[PDB]
């Protein structure tokens, strides 16, 4: 990043490590985390670090398990003001077939609904944990492999380990 | 009934998070979902927006 | 003191609606099934909400009431169809 180090050095990119060796920087080529986003109107985030914008107002599908069904994330796309280039996210539903087929919903607050029916924070059921982070931001997290952030005014986010 | 307890002064409104407040920012809850003052809001078919407190659908 | 025996909890049962189990607990809190709920909580017959925003108000049908089971100061309202 146009600055020296010796050799031997270590310098750590979140992902992974790196070392200086004879001009050389050796790496590991371990895989790490992606992180897909939504926020502001439209501007989204793939797995792959790309970016693109897309103002579709309907219920689209965000992620899915594909080769099996452990998971599925469904966004929910509506005009936002005025203007016809503002489309910013209202609600967004989540779907865990391995407890109950259950139908989680983050709404436009920072509440959470239960197949209908309103929860209050924390939600200790076996695998996935649900609470507050900031007392303004809820955070669902199933299992070790998975979290979420607030789809309150719409900062949607993910963490998938690479086990996906 | 004509109850007793803390309430505030008829200009204000209770809000959620403990304070009460007039109704310029008194949110709705339409179909449980706490839309803030300004929420501009609409499906293709209908069409709805959040005023001071009142949830104004049209279609 | 061996005196003193307040009230901790009181639960409620509806055979009319799944056979469902409320519990009313020490907080302002309520429980159906082992949920936590927020409250409102309008299903077809029950309605529970707070009263002063410090106390759960129960009201099934219209022949019955309840009061807060925080602190221990459980009531009923039962009309005469009872």
């Amino acid at each position: 990043s146009g600055k020296r180090y010796p050799p031997g050095t270590s310098l750590s990119r979140d992902c992974n490590t790196c070392i200086c060796r004879n001009s050389q920087w050796i790496c590991s080529n371990e895989e790490c985390p992606g992180e897909c986003l939504v926020t502001g109107q439209s501007h989204f985030k793939s797995f792959d670090n790309r970016y693109f914008t897309f103002s579709g107002i309907c219920q689209y599908l965000l992620a899915r398990d594909c080769q099996d069904h452990s998971f599925s994330i469904v966004i929910e796309t509506v005009q936002c003001a005025d203007d016809r280039d503002a489309v910013c996210t209202r609600s967004v539903t989540v779907r865990l077939p391995g407890l109950h087929n259950s139908l989680v919903k983050l709404k436009h607050g920072a509440g959470v609904a239960m197949d209908g029916q309103d929860v209050q924070l924390p939600l200790l059921k076996g695998d996935l944990r649900i609470q507050h982070t900031v007392t303004a931001s809820v955070r669902l997290s199933y299992g070790e492999d998975l979290q979420m952030d607030w789809d309150g005014r719409g900062r949607l986010l993910v963490k998938l380990s690479p086990v996906y | 009934a004509c109850l007793e307890g803390c309430f505030c002064p008829p200009g204000l409104y209770m809000d959620e998070r403990g304070d009460c407040v007039p109704k310029a920012q008194c949110p709705c809850y339409y179909d449980g979902e706490i839309f803030q003052p300004e929420d501009i809001f609409s499906d293709h078919h209908t069409m709805c927006y959040c005023e001071d407190g009142f949830m104004h659908c049209t279609m």
